[PDB]
RNA sequence: CCCGCAGAAGAAGCACCGGCUAACUCCGUGCCAGCAGCCGCGGUAAUACGGAGGGUGCAAGCGUUAAUCGGAAUUACUGGGCGUAAAGCGCACGCAGGCGGUUUGUUAAGUCAGAUGUGAAAUCCCCGGGCUCAACCUGGGAACUGCAUCUGAUACUGGCAAG
RNA sequence: UAGCUAGUAGGUGGGGUAACGGCUCACCUAGGCGACGAUCCCUAGCUGGUCUGAGAGGAUGACCAGCCACACUGGAACUGA
């Protein structure tokens, strides 16, 4: 069992690299509502494998560009 | 190096020591890594004023720790009393 | 640090006896107890609640001889304390060593068990204690120390004393002019004329 | 729209103890149904039955006892605006445990003492005094 | 009022301003009589109330009054300033501190001599 | 053994073709020292006279209170028109923790032990008035096992 | 720290007293001089100005000024409101967003439970101990409402599938 | 203050670092950030804590301790663990 996180691919267009949105479902300091807030990673992927829209699991890992220090692990949901 | 030494504490003309395990480059009473005991020079009769935990001292010295003269003399009091 | 005027004026503006005279004399004899002091003291203004507070908690201060700071320290910390607050200010009152003192009957007046334990005559345990606002703790020996055991003003004390109520939380030996502090006296045991409550209100507005 | 069915209940409930009706009735669900059965446990309502097969309806029986309403208080907690949740230690006493709060924690919706004692919180329906 | 209003926009302290705020959060501040003259109180009073207009250390041109009865002052004459409004000068904000640099004790004072810088006769 | 205490007394005027009419209104408050309190409004040209309706009123309509050892039996709110108040049991040696109409009403009614504040408007009347209404609602546990139809056991 | 010496000897002021707010009289002035935190006071009987006597409150301090929180439910999450007091867009449509009737299955994101790790020491609080007492110092606890990970529960909310 | 960014975003390969890395360079791709507030402007050392408050909050960050930055102003490296 490794740390890992699931989120939403916002974009695929860079090459070898994808952006991916980890909506939290936090509530709020204050007024007790929920909230959700996002999270736009941008994750590293070997192959290009996948798309817009695409569930992927991602853990983090060594910085492999300036702004790119996690990988993916598995692609889930994958439909298009 | 990592050391065990007393930092001086309580008022003015009567200091109480605590025994710290620090990183001798801190200032005597800043950083440091463990409270390993306490020392307390004006402590009056019935009462106990030294108190040394000797299993964590004796493990930092296994770790590589050097010992202030004073903590050193602390140590040798507290085993000729027990 | 210490109120140094007249003390039956202090009692005429509260009403009762403070027990500021070694009570020799009648307080009758002494002042007119009834009147409050001054040219507007045959007028009795109709008191406010915040009025009422004050003049208890006034009356309290002047019995024991405590100024504003000390008096207010001693409130919160029987507010700290487990229990009744107004019980728990009593109580520390009590404690003081002064008071013990007058209690025990090493002066005829407060003032004068005052000026004796800031003399140094009074030790508590056998060890000479100064300080006025000693708390003395259950099972605390004072006694008179031998320089002050030949002071005409101690065994004149001591009589009156005698004449006064005995204490239940005191024990004390006119010979060996050495009292046991047993206990910390409770509210029952307290003069039942004081109004605790009042000043704990004032207090906690 | 209709936004929550439960606040809904309740306030029938409320509306029916002001205007002395002796029964209510409503859109039947399974956590309405719940909630009432609760209710008959602790007390503050006579009866409840479900009835219908397509679209069924809850009709619940009120309870009065001096000519007055039983249920003095009744209002929702959370709510689709704003969910409350408390933890075991945070779960509240409604009227000083006289009345009941009623909380839907994992193992069903329970009242707020039946719930500590199983020793788990959950979502806070409703206080009722 | 919604809560999700309030997490959209929240609620905003009322930022209360300064009444005194030649002072700049300082306690007195010394300035330079610039103007000393007498004013007319508001319609419930009647009187000639003393004030000057000082520039202050700080670069503000103030009014501020100045109380007890008669005083040592004109044109470049440094004072000490405090806070405290007149109510019925308009717009005066400020006391003179009587008892400080070149603001002399007032004269004759038996009662509040702490107030007016006079020292406890004998 | 009815205790009694007046609240507040007010000066209020009525204008006529030849000048103002004074007259003062009196707002008291008595009760047992076990459960019962009752407020009184009296009116009259002076005040004495205005004490004394105000007490004869308030003497007569009392209520009776569900008191638990001397405190609240739970945390009560109450509201008269402008008056909201809200006040909580609290545990023995707190004394009376209430505003000035609110402290009289709690004391002459025999609570010992309460927190208390008064929201809204802090009119002594009104204020009354909201108290009372308030410590009259508040019902006991045996009253809400007779409601719900349990013993006092299983609801404590 | 202790012992001795002499002698009440060397040691009390500051503010206030119309209401809020504990404490009142006389004289002087006469909308002047002045006061004032608010409301107000003074135009010839001023408990409000100034002096005196008397009193009240603090006391080696006492007032004033500045500053913060409180009271202030006066930005209202706890905990306000919008017919006439300030406040419903002139009316609609509609994207983002917020919310979502009812049943079953599934997931376990929110939620809940337990554990583990951490949350420096000091500080705060509790029971003790040491300075004659206190302040102050100090032993041991409690707390640090948090965060992370793992293992569970699945009623509710979310996701997915069929109704 | 609604658009900002060309080493800019990512890739391949060299170089560089004690170390990962547009850290740097050549080429390729045309990206990247932004109404969950980018960019721009004003103010500010941060925290344990401190004051206040029933609490939730509000204000604050002297002293003591942890972290950071600076050393007349602006740059630069050398020596060295
Ligand atoms: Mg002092
Ligand atoms: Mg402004
Ligand atoms: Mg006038
Ligand atoms: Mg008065
Ligand atoms: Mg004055
Ligand atoms: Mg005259
Ligand atoms: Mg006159
Ligand atoms: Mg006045
Ligand atoms: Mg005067
Ligand atoms: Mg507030
Ligand atoms: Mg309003
Ligand atoms: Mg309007
Ligand atoms: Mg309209
Ligand atoms: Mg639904
Ligand atoms: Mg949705
Ligand atoms: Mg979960
Ligand atoms: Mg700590
Ligand atoms: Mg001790
Ligand atoms: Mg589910
Ligand atoms: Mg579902
Ligand atoms: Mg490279
Ligand atoms: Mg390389
Ligand atoms: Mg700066
Ligand atoms: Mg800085
Ligand atoms: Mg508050
Ligand atoms: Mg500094
Ligand atoms: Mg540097
Ligand atoms: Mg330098
Ligand atoms: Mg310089
Ligand atoms: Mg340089
Ligand atoms: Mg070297
Ligand atoms: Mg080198």
């Amino acid at each position: 069992k490794i740390r890992t996180l699931q989120g939403r691919v916002v974009s695929d267009k860079m090459e070898k690299s994808i952006v991916v949105a980890i909506e939290r479902f936090v509530k709020h300091p204050i007024y007790g509502k929920f909230i959700k807030r996002t999270t736009k990673l941008h994750v590293h992927d070997e192959n290009n494998e996948c798309g817009i829209g695409d569930v992927v699991e991602i853990r983090e890992c060594r910085p492999l560009s300036k702004t790119k220090s996690w990988t993916l692990v598995r692609v889930v949901e994958k439909a298009v | 190096m990592v050391t065990i030494r007393l930092a001086r504490h309580g008022a003015k003309k009567r200091p109480f020591y605590q025994v710290v395990v620090a990183d001798s480059r801190n200032a005597r009473n800043g950083r440091f890594i463990e409270r390993v005991g306490f020392f307390n020079p004006i402590a009056s009769e019935k009462e106990e004023g030294t108190r040394l935990d000797l299993d964590r001292i004796a493990h930092w010295v296994g770790q590589g720790a050097t010992i202030s003269d004073r903590v050193a003399a602390l140590i040798k009091e507290v085993n000729k009393a027990a | 640090a210490r109120y140094l005027g007249p003390k039956l004026k202090l009692s005429r503006r509260e009403g009762t006896d403070l027990f500021l005279k070694s009570g020799v004399r009648a307080i009758d004899t002494k002042c007119k107890i009834e009147q409050a002091p001054g040219q507007h003291g045959a007028r009795k203004p109709r008191l406010s609640d915040y009025g009422v507070q004050l003049r208890e908690k006034q009356k309290v201060r002047r019995i024991y001889g405590v100024l504003e700071r000390q008096f207010r320290n001693y409130y919160k910390e029987a507010a700290r304390l487990k229990g009744n607050t107004g019980e728990n200010l009593l109580a520390l009152l009590e404690g003081r060593l002064d008071n013990v003192v007058y209690r025990m009957g090493f002066g005829a007046t407060r003032a004068e068990a005052r000026q004796l334990v800031s003399h140094k005559a009074i030790m508590v345990n056998g060890r000479v204690v100064n300080i006025a606002s000693y708390q003395v703790s259950p099972n605390d020996v004072v006694s008179i120390r031998e320089k002050a055991k030949k002071q005409s003003r101690v065994k004149a004390a001591l009589e009156l004393a005698e004449q006064r109520e005995k204490p239940t939380w005191l024990e004390v030996d006119a010979g060996k002019m050495e009292g046991t502090f047993k206990r910390k006296p409770e509210r029952s045991d307290l003069s039942a004329d004081i109004n605790e409550h009042l000043i704990v209100e004032l207090y906690s507005k | 729209s209709m936004q929550d069915p439960i606040a809904d209940m309740l306030t029938r409930i409320r509306n029916g103890q002001a205007a002395n009706k002796a029964a209510v009735t409503m859109p039947s669900s399974k956590l309405k149904v719940a909630i009432a059965n609760v209710l008959k446990e602790e007390g503050f309502i006579e009866d409840f039955k479900v009835e219908g097969d397509t679209k069924p309806e809850l009709e619940l029986t009120l309870k009065y006892f001096q000519g007055k309403a039983v249920v003095e208080s009744i209002q929702r907690v959370s709510r689709p605006g704003l969910r409350i949740y408390k933890r075991k230690d945070e779960l509240p006493k409604v009227m000083a445990g006289l009345g009941i709060a009623v909380v839907s924690t994992s193992k069903g919706v329970m009242t707020d003492r039946a719930a500590r004692q199983a020793g788990l919180g959950g979502e806070i329906i409703c206080y009722v005094a | 009022a919604t809560v999700n209003q309030l997490v959209r926009k929240p609620r905003a302290r009322k930022v209360a301003k300064s009444n005194v705020p030649a002072l700049e959060a300082c306690p007195q501040k010394r300035g330079v009589c610039t103007r000393v003259y007498t004013t007319t109180p508001k319609k419930p009073n009647s009187a000639l109330r003393k004030v000057c207009r000082v520039r202050l250390t700080n670069g503000f041109e103030v009014t501020s009054y100045i109380g007890g009865e008669g005083h040592n002052l004109q044109e470049h004459s440094v004072i000490l300033i405090r806070g405290g409004r007149v109510k019925d000068l308009p717009g005066v904000r400020y006391h003179t501190v009587r008892g400080a640099l070149d603001c002399s004790g007032v004269k004759d004072r038996k009662q509040a001599r702490s107030k007016y810088g006079v020292k406890r006769p004998k | 053994e009815l205790q009694e205490k007046l609240i507040a007394v007010n000066r209020v005027s009525k204008t006529v073709k030849g000048g103002r009419i004074f007259s003062f209104t009196a707002l008291t408050v008595v009760g047992d020292g076990n459960g019962r309190v009752g407020f009184g409004y009296g009116k009259a040209r002076e005040v004495p006279a205005a004490i004394q309706k105000a007490m004869e009123k308030a003497r007569r309509n009392m209520i009776n209170v569900a008191l638990n050892n001397g405190t609240l039996q739970h945390p009560v709110k109450g509201v008269h028109t402008g008056s909201r108040v809200f006040m909580q049991p609290a545990s023995e040696g707190t004394g009376i923790i209430a505003g000035g109409a609110m402290r009289a009403v709690l004391e002459v009614a025999g609570v010992h032990n309460v927190l208390a504040k008064a929201y809204g408007s802090t009119n002594p009347i009104n204020v009354v008035r909201a108290t009372i209404d308030g410590l009259e609602n508040m019902n006991s546990p045996a009253m809400v096992a007779a409601k719900r139809g349990k013993s006092v056991e299983e609801i404590l």
